[PDB]
């Protein structure tokens, strides 16, 4: 608790106000007395697969923390070639290359949802998603539009998928276990259920 | 226009936006709306002196980011 979290306060305000003002798009939350863990949501942006969701960030602060940038991680499961679909670690170059010194909270955010508005699957966390982005981008679509309806509140779902999903579960399996027993075997019912 | 924080008995941290001249009444029913802890049975700690329904906060000398304590 050193005379550099005034920076971190200066910052939690920042968000704070420009979230009324500026926007409803993001949002922080404290956790520690000591300004160590945050959780943060991020809105899902427009015209993309995670559009109508809100997805929940972890965010511990470094004690160096105006260099070396914090450590973030989602905690509701995301469907993104940069974003692991189960740590929630996130492959992104200010979290861990090209952090600088004058970059703030809401930077980081906003970064994220632009981020989660136009993927990387050159440079990727989850290799498999990254695969499907790659291969076949409409069922990447579909399968993530999935994904955000069924975890951060995102409004429609497909029901071919649903459909799916149903059948399985009813052979008395885990719904989230059999979600991304789908997802990453190509949506075959098939060959998911082989994977025990 | 400053934000200060409440710290419940599960240690969870409620984020309130209030004005100096707001009164603690009001606050409480903000921490209602947030949550849905009704104000009859609330009380608010500051720093050992619990704070009484018909003061402000400047009175009490809150400040941002100032860490309250709710109890009951």
């Amino acid at each position: 608790a050193n005379i550099a979290v005034q920076r971190i306060k200066r910052e939690f305000k920042e968000v704070l106000k420009s979230e009324e003002t500026s926007k409803n798009q993001i949002k922080v939350d404290l956790v520690d007395e000591n300004f160590t863990e945050l959780r943060g949501e991020i809105a899902g942006p427009p015209d993309t697969p995670y559009e109508g969701g809100r997805y929940q960030l972890e965010i511990k602060i470094p004690e160096t923390y105006p260099f070396n940038p914090p450590k973030v991680r989602f905690i509701t499961k995301i469907w993104h070639p940069n974003i692991s679909s189960v740590t929630g670690a996130i492959k992104l170059d200010i979290l861990r290359d090209q952090w600088a010194a004058a970059m703030t909270l809401r930077t980081v955010l906003l970064s994220l949802q632009a981020l989660l508005a136009a993927a990387e699957p050159d440079d990727p966390q989850d290799a498999v998603v990254a695969n499907q982005y790659k291969q076949n981008p409409e069922m990447f679509k579909q399968t993530a539009r999935l994904w955000a309806h069924v975890y951060a509140g995102a409004p429609v779902s497909s029901p071919e998928y649903t459909k799916k999903i149903e059948n399985l579960c009813a052979m008395g399996f885990d719904r989230n276990a059999v979600i991304v027993a789908l997802s990453s075997k190509s949506w075959d019912v098939e060959t998911a259920t082989e994977l025990l | 226009k400053m934000f200060i924080f409440v710290k419940t008995l599960t240690r969870k941290y409620i984020t309130l936006e209030v004005e100096p001249s707001d009164t603690i009444e009001n606050v409480k029913a903000k921490i209602q709306d947030k949550e849905g802890i009704p104000p009859d049975q609330q009380r608010l700690i500051f720093s050992g002196q619990q704070l009484e329904d018909g003061r402000t906060l400047s009175d009490y000398n809150i400040q941002e980011f100032s860490f309250l304590h709710l109890i009951s």
